[PDB]
């Protein structure tokens, strides 16, 4: 909006787009990772990580 | 056979000693119950409630 | 981020500012009453015994 | 374990797959934390195949939401065991009790 | 008008518990002191426990490494309880290394200067294979209280080493301490009595300390008893220079020239800066940009930084 | 409950009963003779109230 | 490794021979022995001067009445408790009462000696009847470095030394910044006058840290 279009305009910021979807750890809970699994539907490239 | 295994113990048959309070030192009137028992934890744990 | 200052400041807002506990079979008016607060470590309420 | 009992205990956690009981008799080869493996006797062993019976321990996993089912080795290198002792405790086993 | 009581046979039993007794004391004293040094000798004495632990090929607690028939949690359970004590270090970190088919115990790590292992018999863990090697990163430090591993992350800045397993902060010399007022009669007074503080310990702290220290805070306490809106600058300026996330080369040459606040470096100027060492215009293209990214550009004057406490 | 039993040990009595008889000015005494460990909390006494 | 004195200690003092302090933050569980202690000394040994012995004018027992006096002599040795003796540096003084008439014999109507100092001249001793209602006495006190009761004077009254009418503490929680849970102790106590509260206490503990200075270091 207008005054969003300032705001962006002052501090220079490239407003993205893309959103943020990340999983985030829970409020309040805390602790260890002991694993992590990935899967990939058949057919789109599995990234390096995986 | 309690009152018998607990002579065998040393200890005493009321199954209630003399206990003191941690914070004045005083005595405690009468003799009260120590002694062992099973205790479980159930699992309604609190941060999962609140 | 819970920056130390604020828990102070809760302490403000809390003061005066009752809040409602309620239990859950409410049968008399009893069942909910007005208390004021004590800020209290845990997760846990605790409640006046005579109560 | 409980200090108070009755003697369940020893057959609860066994029938119940919680614990690993050891399927024929023999001395235990190895112990790891992670897997136990027995030299089976030969009065229980058959002809072919020879064999040892090796147990895979679970180790920390995911239950229905949201515990931990763990397994401790309760056996120790080179120990004589006979069929249908206990080899490790599961979760809340003690010994081949059942301390909850 | 009063008596005041001191020392006397310090009985040690066992290399763990000992019964230490205070003779000279008067009418009721026995109470009044024995429960008031039995509440500062259980909780608030020096103690070193084993903190941080590094292992091997070990990423988290709850794995388990090959070659071993404890459970990495276990062993970490084992240590908390490994008593040691240092003499001029408040911490210390012991490399224990070991292999072969066999009981490893508590004795079996590098003696240092101020290492004293008061139960080398203390058993860290089983070894199961021929060839199975573990070495560890063992840190102890020194302290008061129960310190649990999870207040221990707040203050986090750069915890990084997944290697590194805190355990539970144990510290404590003291067990169980009880004490017992008899009547002590000395050879000329009315009626007198004894103390008789029979306590109970790890082995890390002799029973004339402990005492000592304990009445030492006890009167330090009493010390006490006896008598009786407008920011200015913007916030962000007061950011370490390390919030900019600039490239390494970067980075050190600012805290090699004396930058290291958000605020100490919008006053620097460019001409300034081609001329300190490492800088080219390479480094110096990274810096205008991340500037411009947070508002904020090169060479500001502002006629007050920073103000004022 | 609890309180409805401390109450009750409170103020009962026995027949005989550490420091049985004696005399006090008001309660403040009272309970420094208590404290103190001189009489016992219930025993048969004339104390002045007011 | 350094330790935890507190800070800010407001002294609410009701009247003045009445008080009530609270002194906070304290560590985790010193609240309790801090109190605890103080209040021991306070209670149970303490110097101080109140009555140990008087003769009676009107008779030679404790069992017996007097003419002129409705009060039982069990009452007056009551009343006896309660007066303050604040005594200088004479050990063991003596007074008497002398008075008489139709009204009661106040703390006013007893000799005034030198090193003697009573709190209240006001304080009822016993009444005095209609008439010349002959009444007058002498009255010996004593020291203690307790509280004496009467059948400890086994070779009578129940000597009452320590100041202390009456010595309550109350542990209560403390709030430090990030510190969670504390202690913070309020000491409530009432006086005989003799020596106000405040430095009761101070003496109070003070005895307690002499007879630690066989250990500091």
């Amino acid at each position: 909006t207008p005054e969003e279009k300032l705001l962006r305009a002052i501090f220079g910021e490239k407003a993205s787009d893309v959103k943020d979807s990340s999983l985030r750890v829970p409020n309040g809970v805390s602790g260890t990772v002991i694993d992590v699994q990935v899967f990939t539907r058949d057919g789109v490239e599995k990234d390096k990580r995986a | 056979e309690i009152k018998e295994l607990l002579k065998l113990g040393d200890l005493p048959t009321s199954g209630q000693i003399r206990l003191y309070d941690g914070r004045t030192g005083e005595q405690f009137e009468r003799p009260v119950t120590v002694g062992y028992m099973y205790m479980l934890k159930l699992n309604h744990l609190v941060d999962d409630k609140m | 981020r819970e920056e130390a200052v604020v828990w102070d400041i809760l302490d403000e807002v809390i003061r005066e500012h009752p809040v409602l506990l309620n239990r859950a079979p409410t049968l008399h008016r009893l069942g909910i009453q007005a208390f004021e607060p004590v800020l209290i470590e845990g997760k846990a309420i605790q409640l006046h015994p005579l109560v | 374990k409980p200090l108070v009992g009755t003697g369940m205990e020893r057959a609860v956690a066994v029938d119940s797959g919680v614990t690993a009981v050891a399927k024929r008799g023999g001395v235990v080869q190895y112990v790891d934390a992670s897997r136990i493996v027995i030299k089976v006797n030969e009065d229980e062993m058959y002809p072919g195949e020879a064999g040892i019976d090796i147990y895979n321990l679970t180790k920390y996993t995911r239950s229905n939401q949201n515990t931990c089912i763990n397994q401790m080795p309760c056996v120790s290198l080179g120990e004589p065991v006979e069929r249908g002792d206990v080899l490790a405790d599961g979760p809340s086993t003690d010994l081949g009790e059942l301390a909850l | 008008e009063f008596l005041k009581p001191r020392l006397v046979d310090i009985e040690q039993v066992s290399s763990t518990h000992a019964k230490v007794t205070l003779e000279p004391l008067e009418r009721g004293f026995g109470h009044t002191l024995g429960n008031a040094l039995r509440r500062i000798l259980l909780s608030s004495m020096p103690g070193c426990a084993v903190t941080e632990v590094e292992i091997d090929g070990v990423l988290h607690e709850y794995s388990t490494k090959e070659g071993v028939q404890e459970d990495i949690l276990e062993i970490l359970l084992n240590l908390k309880g490994l008593a040691v004590r240092v003499q001029g270090k408040d911490e210390v970190i012991l490399t224990l290394n070991k292999s072969g088919i066999g009981p490893v115990t508590a004795a079996d790590i590098t003696h240092d200067g101020d290492v004293e292992i008061v139960k080398p018999q203390h058993v860290i863990c089983h070894l199961t294979d021929e060839n199975a090697s573990i070495s560890m990163r063992i840190k102890v430090q020194r302290g008061r209280g129960y310190v649990p591993a999870s207040t221990r992350i707040h203050s986090e800045e750069d915890e990084r080493p997944i290697g590194r397993l805190l355990v539970d902060a144990c510290y404590s010399p003291v067990e169980r301490i009880a004490y017992n007022v008899e009547a002590a009669r000395v050879e000329q007074r009315t009626d007198l009595d004894k103390l008789v503080i029979e306590m109970e310990t790890n082995g890390t702290i002799d029973p004339e300390e402990a005492i000592r220290r304990a009445a030492t805070i006890l009167a330090e306490q009493l010390e006490a008893f006896v008598d009786l809106e407008k920011p200015e600058f913007d916030p962000i300026l007061l950011r370490p220079v390390d919030d900019l996330e600039l490239t390494v080369r970067s980075a050190n040459c600012l805290k090699a020239e004396a930058i290291h606040y958000i605020g100490d470096l919008v006053q620097r100027t460019e001409v300034e800066l081609l001329k300190t060492p490492n800088l080219g215009k390479k480094s110096l293209t990274e810096i205008k940009d991340v500037l411009a990214s947070r508002g904020l550009s090169l060479g500001m004057r502002l006629e007050n930084w920073p103000p004022a406490s | 409950q609890d309180v409805v039993l401390g109450l009750y040990y409170m103020t009962r009595d026995c027949v005989n009963a550490k420091g049985e008889g004696m005399v006090l000015t008001g309660p403040k005494e009272a309970e420094r003779l208590y404290r103190s460990g001189l009489a016992s909390l219930h025993a048969r006494v004339k104390v002045r109230i007011t």
